DNA sequence: TTTCGTGCCAATTT
DNA sequence: ATTGGCACGAAA
């Protein structure tokens, strides 16, 4: 519903068709966060 | 100013060390003394505390009716009444360098003053004065069930009510010394220690002083059969209620006011900890008539506690006084008793919500909390 | 309609498993070709669920065992 | 009103990670639960606190 | 410090650097900015630095200074345990967000 | 040479 | 404004 770009087509389309079912997906806004705590010079990620 | 009962029961006593005076009283010698009604069922309905030197009308298991006098003693005076009965004689006791004498202009009915340690001479700093119960042959007398003579000190600004030379008996005064809502809540959880604490013992066994005025006063105590050379630091501008002549517990109190609840959970443990936050917070709560149940309060309290402090290196990989998960030290002890070692030995930690919250095993947690730059 | 789900919270015995369930039976009507069970009365794939379920035809061992028989008689009709 | 949000906000942020995740642990300890009494006035039974 | 009486972490001032200058010429080296405090973190080795300390905990008695050797002492652990390197800390390359 | 107190700084406030 | 940690100064 609010910030997952793929997410969003996906349940609107998935909508449309009547299959009331979502791919949750990933937040934009972590990305951004991880983005914006990288350029500190700190080394954050995701393992495995 | 007295005990007032309301309702008809049976009376009982708790902690009670308490003697037959001489006019047939009954005075009690004990600080930690609690007079209870108990029915007929056995379900106790009222509670009272009685302070140190105070008489009681009647006894324990006796029979009581409302709105009746139980207990009576003086508020402002603390008596320092005695157990044995004889002679008074003032040992260590002289003018000009411990005490003073003043004469009251209209009563006419005055003593010897003792004096304190701030105002009396160098001299008598190091003497004690003290008062010694002996009988007409002029021997000690030793107080029944037990073999120490009978002697009191005296503190300072105690004033003397007889003179030396005149019979006393049990009971009778020797010196008379004068004396909430949501941030009350917020301070609770957050284990914030008051202003003036309540000044508690660390060990049991009998108590004495020490070297005087040394920047602030000492405190001794001495076990029964623990480690003697242990002492305390005990500032002597705020008013003190130890016993010298008298053992004390380390569930007891040295001076009066609110107590923090860190030293609650090192002495008493945690279940008087959690029964004292539920009790507070209770207590806050009810005046205004919220209902609130215990469980929520007990699951803080419980998220309240998670540390602990390792108090030796054990065969575990802890250090000397690292502070650490309760989990895991549990389950790093649990590991090691099933292979035949000895695990480690920890105590456990009082923390605040805030900085319970900033101490946990996730940092993404903490930094969504506050204090993102420090934790990060 | 429904205003109510005691009755199935009773049959299944939990409310989160309550909801699994049901959602697997409701996404088994409505992507799938299963019809109901119950007759239907102009309700949807998660109401007739719940009365599917209330009724006592539908719980999760009903459904894998479904399945599994689904999945044996398609892989034996396969060849 | 603040200060009520911020205790509240403290509250949740301290205990958001406890769930039930167990039926039985099977410890013997527990805490004696009694009437609330204050001088000759009972303001909790024991009934509403067991 | 050299063979001069020079500590290795002694603070200077510059009209103490060129009286040092002038005396003792090129036996020791001093440094300012981010430089120096970069040159410092490179040459510390932390086992040597863990021994010591764990040494000068067991065998003096202290309170204030038990636990800021204890302090250093677990900050030095949590750098060695890691693949972190003290020298980390001054930054050398800069990163640049995405526009 | 250790130990407690006082001044300063950093954190917080739907 | 309020609270808590940290460096500093005076005292046992």
């Amino acid at each position: 519903k609010s910030d997952d770009v793929n997410g969003r087509t996906k349940m609107y389309k998935n909508i449309v068709d009547g299959n009331h079912q979502m791919e949750p997906g990933m937040p934009e806004s972590f990305n951004v966060l991880l983005k914006e705590i990288r350029s500190l010079g700190i080394n954050i990620e995701l393992e495995d | 100013s007295s005990i007032q009962v309301k309702n008809k029961g049976s009376i009982k006593l708790s902690n009670v060390k308490s003697v037959v005076n001489s006019s047939g009283k009954l005075v009690i010698t004990s600080r930690n003394t609690e007079l209870k009604l108990i029915d007929e069922f056995g379900r106790t309905k009222e509670s009272y505390k009685v302070p140190y030197g105070a008489v009681l009308a009647k006894g324990d298991g006796e029979q009581v009716a409302g709105g009746e006098t139980v207990a009576n003693w003086d508020p402002h005076t603390m008596p320092v009444i005695t157990e044995v009965s004889g002679f008074v004689r003032f040992t260590d006791m002289i003018d000009g360098q411990t005490i003073t004498r003043q004469t009251d202009e209209l009563t006419g009915l005055s003593s010897l003053v003792v004096l304190d340690s701030a105002e009396r001479t160098a001299g008598g700093k190091d003497l004690r004065p003290a008062l010694k119960i002996v009988d007409a042959q002029g021997n000690d007398v030793l107080i029944p069930g037990t073999d120490m003579p009978a002697q009191y000190f005296l503190p300072g600004k105690a004033i003397v009510q007889l003179e030396d030379g005149v019979q006393i008996s049990s009971g009778d005064t020797l010196a008379r010394i004068p004396q909430g809502g949501l941030p009350r809540v917020a301070d609770l959880f957050e284990a914030r220690r008051p202003k003036e604490p309540a000044i508690l013992a660390e060990i049991s066994g009998i108590v004495s002083f020490g070297k005087e005025t040394k920047g602030k006063r000492r405190l001794v105590i001495t076990p029964v059969d623990g480690s003697d050379p242990y002492e305390e630091m005990i500032p002597k501008w705020r008013q003190l209620n130890v016993f010298e002549g008298e053992r004390v517990e380390r569930g007891d109190v040295i001076s009066d006011g609110p107590e923090a609840p860190h030293d609650i959970l090192r002495l008493r443990g945690v279940h008087a900890v959690t029964r004292y936050i539920v009790n507070e917070v209770q207590d806050v709560y009810r005046l205004q008539g919220v209902k609130i149940n215990d469980k929520h309060i007990e699951v803080i309290v419980r998220q309240m506690l998670r540390k602990a402090t390792i108090v030796n290196a054990g065969s575990s990989d802890f250090l000397e006084g690292e502070q650490v998960e309760y989990s895991r030290v549990k389950i790093a002890n649990r590991e090691l008793e099933a292979n035949g070692k000895v695990g480690a030995t920890y105590s456990r930690d009082l923390l605040g919500i805030t900085k319970a919250s900033l101490a946990t095993e996730s940092f993404i947690s903490a930094a969504s909390f506050q204090e993102t730059t420090r934790v990060l | 309609a429904r205003v109510t789900v005691q009755d199935a919270v009773e049959k299944i015995g939990n409310r989160f498993d309550l909801v699994l369930v049901a959602a697997r039976r409701a996404r088994q009507m409505q992507v799938g070709g299963k019809d109901p069970l119950v007759p239907e009365e102009n309700d949807k794939t998660t109401v007739i669920a719940l009365r599917e379920i209330e009724e006592g035809l539908i719980n999760n061992q009903i459904l894998d065992v479904r399945e599994r028989q689904e999945q044996q008689e398609q892989e034996a009709a396969e060849l | 009103t603040a200060n009520s949000g911020y205790l509240t906000r403290r509250l949740v942020d301290v205990a958001q990670d406890l769930v039930v995740t167990e039926d039985d642990c099977g410890t013997h300890e527990g805490i004696m639960m009694t009437p609330v009494i204050e001088g000759g006035d009972v303001k909790e039974p024991l009934r509403d606190r067991v | 410090g050299g063979m001069t009486n020079l500590e290795r972490q002694q603070i200077l001032t510059e009209e103490q650097y060129l009286d040092a200058l002038e005396e003792f010429g090129d036996e020791f080296d001093a440094k300012m900015g981010a430089e120096a405090i970069q040159a410092l973190l490179k040459s510390m080795d932390l086992e040597q630095e863990c021994e010591q300390l764990r040494e000068e905990l067991n065998e003096t008695n202290s309170e204030t200074k038990r636990k800021k050797l204890t302090k250093r002492i677990k900050l030095l652990e949590a750098f060695v345990q890691s693949g972190n390197k003290p020298e980390w800390m001054i930054l050398t390359v800069l990163p640049v967000l995405p526009p």
